[PDB]
């Protein structure tokens, strides 16, 4: 039972942030919310979020230059990732590494209980 | 504001008279993209005539190819006339195996 | 050396006669080998390469689709787009849309592209930063304003960076063949009396595949003093292009004057003279 | 609650089936009555707000009566935006555009689950 | 292949 103004898909609450916010502050404010910054666990999930035709921080991001992309939780949906470009978004063209200092939209997967 | 037409008329291959070849028309720089080429043999319209698929340059102006199978001869005159609303009357260029 | 997978995009509305007229042409290397018309018998993206009929019906299918969508929406701009300019529906007006890549030997980005023009004028184009736009007038300050509300410029950004390198990358394989083969020029000499004095020397350059290429007089092995009349490089239609070279001669000076083909299809370059008959 | 099934997006209390397939009208429709839905009808201005970046056109429950010479939805009702043809049926796009279009050419739709 | 969005203007 997620909030009315929110979308709901295989049990998960979704909801925009506001503002467009960099990297940090986008998984600051999920955070905030009891939700994570976008995480993505199937093709299905990743295809239906490229139907929003959005423009989203994903929690997926890397420490440098030679640091590699990081996400847990034995989920294996690894993207294929296109400089201070550090972090990774998602866009209708798929994930794509951006620089966490400039701001862009955010998604929150919240999953109520 | 229009850009005016510019056009070339030719043969695919080199001409022989009797022996069957391609004419082409080749029409560029020019805008708006509604444009009307007609491809002639003796002063009249030929019915087959192929168009390439409209195209344009970086500066915006379109170009296109048309083309049509044709039999050079010294007799007949071959021609491709161009109706665009840059110009006030049509433009016809006539086929010279010189060029 | 350099790469390049380009959409020419059309919409030019029809007074009267129907909706706009929807064209989409993909280039890769300054070669047709996709096309969508909505003007066709049954509108569809079409393959205009034979090495692009590799691709299974999932290509054409999603390749279709997009393009169906796409017309949609730049018939929808030519009616926002006559609002602005408070034009009547009853006149010809033409949207015009390109975008695509630019890589180097080196399989990466030199530079992406996203630009419109509206009635042959520029509208909207991306930055090369490719992160901002840059409008013309009013008109294109709201559509400014209205890409910037949907983040249109990282939209493109993403797909100029990523899927639009992936498959420049895939076509390159795919046609490389055809798209890196070299179709050396047929050269010939022909003789025109131009004058009771005077000859036009003409050197033909027939059926060459790419584009590039130079051709020159020089007389008695010394580079073009007068005006040489040369044509712009035309395609023969079959996938080969032509181009002349002329020279307007003294009688009796044709000898003294030999013509140069210059294509990298040609191991060596080619020396050519007018040949008189005994 | 107001919870979806498997594959559906939960929005205002109404779930919706965003299609992956092109299908034509009379065949989306058909899809959409089997799993006890109906064509989308937005009479209402952002009724895909969360869809609101979308320049995707879908087919939508819009039916031109060739009795009383007016488009007119599924329900019955009279639309009065946005809007030609009669022999055409529509494709809507969240980003607020509509579009006529074959009967017979194939498109994506969506469902509006009924109560 | 084709970018999939274009300028709503
Ligand atoms: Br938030």
């Amino acid at each position: 039972h997620c909030p009315k103004e929110w979308i709901s898909y295989s049990h998960n609450c979704y909801f925009i942030g506001m503002e467009r916010k960099s990297w940090n502050d986008s998984l600051v404010s999920c955070i905030s919310k009891n939700c994570s910054l976008l995480y993505i666990d199937s093709e299905e999930e990743q295809d239906f979020l490229q139907s929003l035709s959005l423009i989203s921080w994903t929690g997926i991001l890397r420490k440098g230059r030679g640091q590699p992309w990081v996400w847990k939780e034995d989920s294996i949906f690894k993207p294929k990732i296109a400089d201070e470009c550090n972090c990774a978004m998602m866009s209708a063209s798929g994930l794509t590494a951006d620089n966490c200092t400039t701001l862009h939209p955010y998604l929150c997967k919240c999953k109520f209980p | 504001i229009q850009k005016t037409p510019q056009i070339q008329v030719y043969s695919r291959h080199p001409p022989e008279n009797g022996k069957p070849n391609i004419l082409n028309c080749y029409v560029t720089q020019f805008h708006p993209p509604h444009i009307e080429i007609q491809m002639l043999k003796n002063g009249k319209k030929i019915p087959k005539v192929e168009m390439s698929d409209m195209s344009f340059s970086k500066d915006w102006s379109f170009y296109i190819l048309a083309h049509t199978e044709f039999t050079p001869t010294e007799t007949d005159t071959y021609a491709c006339r161009v109706k665009h609303d840059s110009m006030a009357e049509p433009k016809t260029v006539y086929w010279d195996r010189d060029m | 050396s350099p790469h390049s997978l380009r959409y020419f995009t059309t919409a030019v509305s029809r007074p009267g006669l129907g909706e706009p007229r929807f064209i989409i042409v993909g280039y890769v290397d300054d070669t047709q080998f996709v096309r969508f018309d909505s003007d066709a018998e049954n509108p569809r993206m079409e393959p205009r390469a034979r090495w692009i009929e590799q691709e299974g019906p999932e290509y054409w299918e999603r390749e279709t689709w997009k393009a169906r969508d796409m017309g949609r929406n730049f018939r929808v701009n030519l009616r926002t787009l006559l609002g602005y300019y408070n034009q009547s529906n009853d006149e010809s007006h033409t949207l015009q849309w390109m975008y695509g890549c630019d890589v180097g030997p080196d399989g990466r980005l030199l530079r992406g592209y996203c630009q419109e023009a509206y009635d042959g004028q520029d509208y909207i184009s991306l930055n090369e930063d490719l992160r901002s736009w840059t409008a013309n007038d009013i008109a294109s300050q709201i559509s400014k304003h209205k890409s910037e509300a949907v983040d249109e410029a990282h939209q493109q950004r993403a797909y100029l960076q990523g899927p639009c390198v992936e498959w420049l990358h895939r076509y390159l394989r795919l046609g490389n063949e055809t798209l890196q083969r070299s179709d050396p020029p047929k050269a010939h000499v022909t003789h025109h009396p131009r004058s009771e004095d005077e000859v036009t020397l003409r050197c033909w350059a027939l059926g060459f595949y790419p584009a590039d290429i130079t051709l020159t007089w020089q007389l008695n092995g010394e580079e073009l003093t007068q005006d040489m009349e040369l044509v712009e490089t035309r395609p023969a239609g079959d996938g080969t292009f032509q181009k002349w070279a002329a020279v307007v001669v003294p009688l009796g000076k044709e000898q003294y004057y030999t013509c140069h083909v210059y294509h990298e299809g040609l191991p060596e370059p080619l020396t050519l003279r007018w040949e008189p008959p005994p | 609650c107001c919870v979806c099934l498997d594959k559906w997006v939960g929005h205002q209390c109404n779930c919706y089936f965003i299609s992956k397939e092109e299908k034509s009208w009379k065949r989306s429709r058909d899809f959409c009555a089997s799993q006890n839905s109906s064509l989308l009808q937005p009479q209402s201005r952002n009724e895909l707000s969360f869809m609101n970046f979308s320049q995707t056109f879908f087919w939508i429950g819009m039916h031109y009566s060739e009795k009383r010479n007016a488009w007119l939805w599924e329900d019955g009702t009279v639309p009065s935006k946005d809007l030609i043809r009669p022999e055409h049926c529509i494709v809507y796009s969240p980003s607020k555009s509509v579009s006529a279009e074959s009967c017979e050419n194939k498109n994506r739709y969506i469902c509006k689950k009924l109560p | 292949a084709m970018a999939p969005r274009t300028l709503l203007l």
